[PDB]
RNA sequence: UGGUGAACUAUGCCUGAAUAGGGUGAAGCCAGAGGAAACUCUGGUGGAGGCUCGUAGCGGUUCUGACGUGCAAAUCGAUCG
RNA sequence: UUCAAAUGAGAACUUUGAAGACUGAAGUGGGGAAAGGUUCCACGUCAACAGCAGUUGGACGUGGGUUAGUCGAUCCUAAGAGAUGGGGAAGCUCCGUUUCAAAGGCCUGAUUUUAUGCAGGCCACCAUCGAAAGGGAAUCCGGUUAAGAUUCCGGAACCUGGAUAUGGAUUCUUCACGGUAACGUAACUGAAUGUGGAGACGUCGGCGCGAGCCCUGGGAGGAGUUAUCUUUUCUUCUUAACAGCUUAUCACCCCGGAAUUGGUUUAUCCGGAGAUGGGGUCUUAUGGCUGGAAGAGGCCAGCACCUUUGCUGGCUCCGGUGCGCUUGUGACGGCCCGUGAAAAUCCACAGGAAGGAAUAGUUUUCAUGCCAGGUCGUACUGAUAACCGCAGCAGGUCUCCAAGGUGAACAGCCUCUAGUUGAUAGAAUAAUGUAGAUAAGGGAAGUCGGCAAAAUAGAUCCGUAACUUCGGGAUAAGGAUUGGCUCUAAGGGUCGGGACGAUCAACUUAGAACUGGUACGGACAAGGGGAAUCUGACUGUCUAAUUAAAACAUAGCAUUGCGAUGGUCAGAAAGUGAUGUUGACGCAAU
C-alpha cells in the first residue's frame, strides 16, 4: 500500500505536526498536514459552550462578521443565556430588598 | 480465496487450528454487547410498537 | 574528605523546590484601611488544588476600594467554605468560618488558621492541612493575645494579626499509608529533590560521617551538638533525649 | 543540517572555492618553489570544524 | 456473587504490602471513592476531585472538605464550637 | 470558486469592468434512463473568484452565448 | 598558581516523543436463590493492579561460548532480566 | 550466485538482457531531526584510494545545480540566562531581576508652507536573551529538471498591512429587524475603563463515528495461463486547498406535569432544581451534493514518427462487508497525599465618551474592486560507505508512513510494491577447530556444581496439594483431545405489516458421519516440574570496561531540631542566597 512522507521538515509526531492521507487527483495518496480543532467558547459563569458562537481558533474570530461571534442578547457571546436569566432575576431582587431593608432601618430608627 | 471459502463452510476450526484462546479469537464483552444490543432493540421495537407496555418493558430491561 | 549532602543542599541547584504548576503564594489580603476599621467582602470562585500542597485553595475576589477593578486572591481554604461563598474580611467582620478577623475581635477559644505572626505579613502560622491556631486567651493592657499553635507552643502574638476563622481543609491525608515507593516519587517531585534518601552508614568515610567500617554502624554518638559545624551536623542535632518515649 | 546559519553557509562557500588543485601556471613562474596545494582539504578525510 | 471474602477494592493490590496496610487503605479508599449527600441540592452527588476538594455533579458546588472524607469529626467540632462562641458573642 | 444560479446575476457579473476573460465547457453526460444530454458551464474570471454558471439546457445555452458582451474574451472548451 | 570542560556520564528542572498480542479478573452495577431474623449464596456485567506471559524498546544472567596482534581499547551468538 | 552480449589493451566484480535469490512494510523501502558540507548531477577520466580487481566509484579533473507573502527561522514565553538602579569586591568582577530609582507612551484638539503649542488622566506592567519537536496569520492540485520545487510553470485560493470607490444595509421612532424561547441574519455606531473566552494542555479503558488502507460483487478496458480445467489470475476505473448549501453526539428552549416510578449505557446514571413524550434551537469534528473539474490525471484503441515531434477517438461507472489495521475524534468511565506550562496573540461582552439625520446627511466586523508582502535556509546522505568511533569499522546515533497469507499477534515463516544481489576469489574435502546436529544399552556413575544439552511447550476440556497476609499459591501437580473431508445446529440486520413471512450478512461455538501406515499446536512458534533450607518482604537501583548480590532504595516504624529575631544549609563580601509560590498533617537531620 501506498505510504506517505511529512511534507514539512518537522519529523516528529507532535501535535503541531498532525497529519491524514488524502487522495489526490493525480490517483495517489498524500499526508495533508491538517490543523489543530477549535475549542468552543465557554460562558464566563458556569463555563458551559456558548450556543450560536463559532468555534474557530482565536486569530480566525478576526476574520468573520460580528453575527458569527455573539448572540442578539445582553451578554450575547460570553454568558449562556441562562446565567444572564440569573443575573437579571438576582439583581431586581437584591435591589428590591436593598429598598426594603432602608424601608425597615428607616422604621426602626423612629422607635426612640 | 479458496481457503477463505472453506472456513465459510466451516473447514480448518477444529481444536488442532487454533493456537489463541478463546477470548483472544472473539471477546466474550464483544459477544455480550452484541448480545445486550440485540435484547434491547427487541425490547425497544415491542414498547414502541405497542406489543407490551412501559412497565413490562421496564422489568424485561432490567432482567 | 567530602562536602556532604545535607551541605550540598544550602547550595540549591538541584534541591530547589518545583514551582511550575503552583497557583501563586497562599497569602491573606495586604491589610488596608477597609480591613484596618471595617470589612469588605469577597467572594469564592473557585477552590482548586495546588500542587505539592496538602490543603486546597480558595480563589477569592474583592472589589478595589481605590480604582474601579477585582482583586484576586489566594487563601487557604479552610474546611466548609465552598464556591460561591462571601467571605468577610476585617475588624468588624462576623465570627463565621472563613471569615479574616484580627485575633483581638474573637473570643477565647476560636478556632482560627493562616494566622499572622506580626500584622501584615499575610499569615505565618497554622497552613497546613488539618491544623489551626487555638485563642487562648487576651492582655488588652499591652494589646497581645495567647494561642496555642500546632506543634503545641504557647505564643503571644499582636492583637491586630489576622486569622480565618476555621481549620485548614484537607486533613488526615497523612492517615493513609503510601504503601509503595512510587507514590512517595510523585509526592516529592512535585515539592523537591530530597527522595529517595540514602542513610549515612551505608556510605563510605569520604562521603559521610557515618561512611565507613567493616560493619554498617555509627561508630560514636549521633547526638550532636549545637555548636557543631557544617559537615557535623548529621544524626539527632542538639538532642535532649533519644530513645522510645515512655519506655 | 539542511537548515543552516548564514554564517556557515559563508564558510562553507570558502572552503568549497578554496577546494582546487595547484594552477598549472604557477609552476613556470621564475623563482617559483610551490609544487602543490599544500593546503588541500577533503570532506572525506580531514573536517572544517564548522 | 461474593467475588473477594474481605479484601474488598484493596484486591488491586494482590499480595503485597502486608495484609494491615491494605486494611487501613481500605477504609480511606472507601471513603474517598463514596458518594456524598449535596448539603445545597440535597442529591447524592457529591465526589471528590482531588484531596480535601468535593464537587457536586449537579448544581457544581465545590466545598472545601476533609482530605478522603466530605467533613472531619475536628471539622464539626470546630463549626460547634464557632456557633457557640458567635452566639454567646450576640447574646 | 463559485457557483452561480441566476442568470441576471450572471449578467450583471459579465460586465463587472474587472471581469476580462470567459470560458465555455461543452460537457457530455450520457446515460440510458436519466440523460444523454449536453451541458454547458460558463466560467467568468474574476479578480479574486472564478464565477462558474451551470445551464443543462442548450437553448438557454445558446441565448446566453448570444447575450454575452463583446468586450468579453471568451475561449470556447 | 591560573585556566577549560556536564557533545560521555550522574542528578534536578522545562518542553516533546515512544511502548503488539495474550493470562488473571479488584471496586462499582444488574438479575436470581436460600433463610423465621441476623444474614448467607449463585450467575452475569465491569475492567483495577509500581499484577502476570510475551513483541518493539530498555538492560546485561549464563555459556565463565565466539573473539581475544578482534568487526570492536568492551564487540558477536545463544540463553537470559 | 550463474549464462550471454556490449565496452574495453585488459572484465569474477562496469553496463544491458536473461535466470536464481534476499530484505519481506518496527524493510536491505519512502522521508526527515542532529551532524557532514557539495558527498547531489553531468562530462572527461584511472597515477594514488576502494580489504582482490576495476573500463566502475561517496576517488581524480572540469563544470552545473538549492527560486517561497502561505514551509521554517524571524515573534512568544518555559526551566533558565542577564544588563540597568543600587550594594559588595584591591581588583579581574560578584549579587540581584523590580529591586531603598525623579526609570514611560496612548488618544484628542492640529493653521496639514511643518511640525507642534498649553489641555486632562493611563497603568505602574520595568531591559533583553531563552524552543528549526512547546504556542503561532495565511496554499493547494497537475506539470516540469541531468540535478530544484507545498518555492519554478499553469490553474485555482488564502492571510496580513495599506488605500479606497461603488453597490447593499441603516437614518425624518436617527445608530436593523424577526422568533414565546433556545436563538437567526449580508450588514446593522461605540472612546476610556473593566470583565470574560480562546491560546491552554495528564494517563489509561471499553464504546460510538469519520478518514486512509485491507477484503469483496457487477461492469467497461489492458496483460498472463489455456495438453486439461479455469464466466479465470493480475491490473486501470482518481478527485486537492478553497467556496456555497446541507449534515451532530453533547448542550439548550417551548408545551406538560410523572409511583403501577419511568427513561436509559457495553459500562447505572438521570428526573417536581420538571423525567418519559411532542415540537424546536445551536457548535459544523465529520460526511453528502455542487463549484474548483475533467479542461487535469489514469487506462486503452487507431493512424504518423526524431520533419518543433505528434495527431485522432473511447472509457474513466455502480455496489457491498467489518470485534479488521492505522489514525483522528466524540461522549463517557478508572486513577492520584501525582489533579497533569507560560506568554505573545485574537475575539466577545459590560460601559456610554464622543459623533451622526434627507436628490450622496454619518457609519459600515456586508459584497465587489486596487497595491504590496523584505531578510536568511532550501542540493544530497542520514548510515554494514556521506554522522561519531584514527577507516569505506559487524559498534553507537531521535523520529514519521507500514500490503497479502498463516497465526492471538508489529512473533517466526513465505510472498507483492520498492530496493539489493554488496562483503577477495578458484580448486580440494586431512588432523585440530568454530557453528549446527544425531546416537544402541545405561541414565548424572561425569563434574566443585546437571555446566552444556535434552525433556516440557499452543489451544480446548478435565483435575489441581501443603501453606496463606484470604489477595494468592496456580499453567501447582497430573491427564485427555487436536488433520482432512462431507454435513448438522445455535447465535443477527432490515422490510413487510394493523402470528409469521420475505430479503440481506458475518464468523464464533458445539455436535455427527466418513477417511488415513493412529497421523494431525505435523514446518514455524512454544513453561520442565516437585519436596525443602539460607537470605532479601515485594516492584525498583548500582560498580560504562572482571562483582546484579544477601549490597542500595522502598513503603512501614522510631528518634532529633525548629513558631521565622527560627531550624538546616550556601557565599570572599553584600541593601547576598537554598528550603520558601514554605509554616509542625511543614521543612530539616538520622
Ligand atoms: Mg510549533
Ligand atoms: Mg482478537
Ligand atoms: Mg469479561
Ligand atoms: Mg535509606
Ligand atoms: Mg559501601
Ligand atoms: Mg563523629
Ligand atoms: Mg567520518
Ligand atoms: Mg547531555
Ligand atoms: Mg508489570
Ligand atoms: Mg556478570
Ligand atoms: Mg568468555
Ligand atoms: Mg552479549
Ligand atoms: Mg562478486
Ligand atoms: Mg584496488
Ligand atoms: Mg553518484
Ligand atoms: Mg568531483
Ligand atoms: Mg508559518
Ligand atoms: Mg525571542
Ligand atoms: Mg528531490
Ligand atoms: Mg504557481
Ligand atoms: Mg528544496
Ligand atoms: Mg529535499
Ligand atoms: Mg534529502
Ligand atoms: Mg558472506
Ligand atoms: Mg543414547
Ligand atoms: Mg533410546
Ligand atoms: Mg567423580
Ligand atoms: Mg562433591
Ligand atoms: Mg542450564
Ligand atoms: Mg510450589
Ligand atoms: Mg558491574
Amino acid at each position: 500500500a501506498q505510504r506517505v512522507t511529512f511534507r514539512r521538515r518537522n519529523p516528529y509526531n507532535t501535535r503541531s505536526n498532525k497529519i491524514k492521507v488524502v487522495k489526490t487527483p493525480g490517483g495517489i495518496l498524500r499526508a495533508q498536514h491538517v490543523k489543530k480543532l477549535a475549542t468552543r467558547p465557554k460562558c464566563g459563569d458556569c463555563g458551559s459552550a456558548l450556543q450560536g458562537i463559532s468555534t474557530l481558533r482565536p486569530r480566525q474570530y478576526a476574520t468573520v462578521s460580528k453575527t458569527h461571534k455573539t448572540v442578539s442578547r445582553a451578554y450575547g457571546g460570553s454568558r449562556c443565556a441562562n446565567c444572564v436569566k440569573e443575573r437579571i432575576i438576582r439583581a431586581f431582587l437584591i435591589e428590591e430588598q436593598k429598598i426594603v431593608k432602608k424601608v425597615v432601618k428607616e422604621q426602626t430608627e423612629a422607635a426612640k | 480465496r479458496a481457503h477463505a471459502q472453506s472456513k465459510r463452510e466451516g473447514r480448518h476450526s477444529g481444536y488442532g487450528k487454533r493456537k489463541g484462546t478463546r477470548e483472544a479469537r472473539l471477546p466474550s464483552q464483544v459477544v455480550w454487547i452484541r448480545r445486550l444490543r440485540v435484547l434491547r432493540r427487541l425490547l425497544a421495537k415491542y414498547r414502541d410498537a405497542g406489543k407490551i407496555d412501559k412497565h413490562l418493558y421496564h422489568v424485561l430491561y432490567k432482567e | 574528605g567530602r562536602v556532604i549532602r545535607n551541605q550540598r543542599k544550602g547550595a540549591g541547584s538541584i534541591f530547589t523546590s518545583h514551582t511550575r504548576l503552583r497557583q501563586g503564594a497562599a497569602k491573606l489580603r495586604t491589610l488596608d484601611y477597609a480591613e484596618r476599621h471595617g470589612y469588605i467582602r469577597g467572594i469564592v470562585k473557585q477552590i482548586v488544588h495546588d500542587s505539592g500542597r496538602g490543603a486546597p485553595l480558595a480563589k477569592v475576589v474583592f472589589r478595589d476600594p481605590y480604582k474601579y477593578r477585582l482583586r484576586e486572591e489566594i487563601f487557604i481554604a479552610n474546611e466548609g467554605v465552598h464556591t460561591g461563598q462571601f467571605i468577610y474580611a476585617g475588624k468588624k467582620a462576623s465570627l463565621n468560618v472563613g471569615n479574616v478577623l484580627p485575633l483581638g475581635s474573637v473570643p477565647e477559644g476560636t478556632i482560627v488558621s493562616n494566622v499572622e505572626e506580626k500584622p501584615g505579613d499575610r499569615g505565618a502560622l497554622a497552613r497546613a492541612s488539618g491544623n489551626y491556631v487555638i485563642i487562648i486567651g487576651h492582655n488588652p493592657d499591652e494589646n497581645k493575645t495567647r494561642v496555642r499553635l500546632p506543634s503545641g507552643a504557647k505564643k503571644v502574638i499582636s492583637s491586630d494579626a489576622r486569622g480565618v476563622i476555621g481549620v485548614i481543609a484537607g486533613g488526615g491525608r497523612v492517615d493513609k499509608p503510601l504503601l509503595k515507593a512510587g507514590r512517595a516519587f510523585h509526592k516529592y517531585r512535585l515539592k523537591r529533590n530530597s527522595w529517595p534518601k540514602t542513610r549515612g552508614v551505608a556510605m563510605n568515610p569520604v562521603d559521610h560521617p557515618h561512611g565507613g567500617g567493616n560493619h554498617q554502624h555509627i561508630g560514636k554518638a549521633s547526638t550532636i551538638s549545637r555548636g557543631a559545624v557544617s559537615g557535623q551536623k548529621a544524626g539527632l542535632i542538639a538532642a535532649r533525649r533519644t530513645g522510645l518515649l515512655r519506655g | 543540517a539542511a537548515q543552516k546559519s548564514f554564517r556557515i553557509k559563508q564558510k562553507m562557500a570558502k572552503a568549497k572555492k578554496q577546494n582546487r588543485p595547484l594552477p598549472q601556471w604557477i609552476r613556470l613562474r621564475t623563482n617559483n618553489t610551490i609544487r602543490y596545494n599544500a593546503k588541500r582539504r577533503n570532506w572525506r578525510r580531514t573536517k572544517m570544524n564548522i | 456473587a461474593k467475588r473477594t471474602k474481605k479484601v474488598g477494592i484493596t484486591g488491586k493490590y494482590g499480595v503485597r504490602y502486608g495484609s494491615s496496610l491494605r486494611r487501613q487503605v481500605k477504609k480511606l479508599e472507601i471513603q474517598q471513592h463514596a458518594r456524598y449527600d449535596c448539603s445545597f441540592c440535597g442529591k447524592k452527588t457529591v465526589k471528590r476531585g482531588a484531596a480535601g476538594i468535593w464537587t457536586c455533579s449537579c448544581c457544581k458546588k465545590t466545598v472545601a472538605g476533609g482530605a478522603y472524607t466530605v467533613s472531619t469529626a475536628a471539622a464539626a467540632t470546630v463549626r460547634s464550637t464557632i456557633r457557640r462562641l458567635r452566639e454567646m458573642v450576640e447574646a | 470558486a463559485r457557483e452561480i444560479t441566476d442568470i441576471k446575476q450572471f449578467l450583471e457579473l459579465t460586465r463587472r469592468a474587472d471581469v476580462k476573460t470567459a470560458t465555455v465547457k461543452i460537457n457530455k453526460k450520457l446515460n440510458k434512463a436519466g440523460k444523454p444530454f449536453r451541458q454547458t458551464k460558463f466560467k467568468v474570471r474574476g479578480s479574486s473568484s472564478l464565477y462558474t454558471l451551470v445551464i443543462n439546457d442548450a437553448g438557454k445555452a445558446k441565448k446566453l452565448i448570444q447575450s454575452l458582451p463583446p468586450t468579453l474574451k471568451v475561449n470556447r472548451l
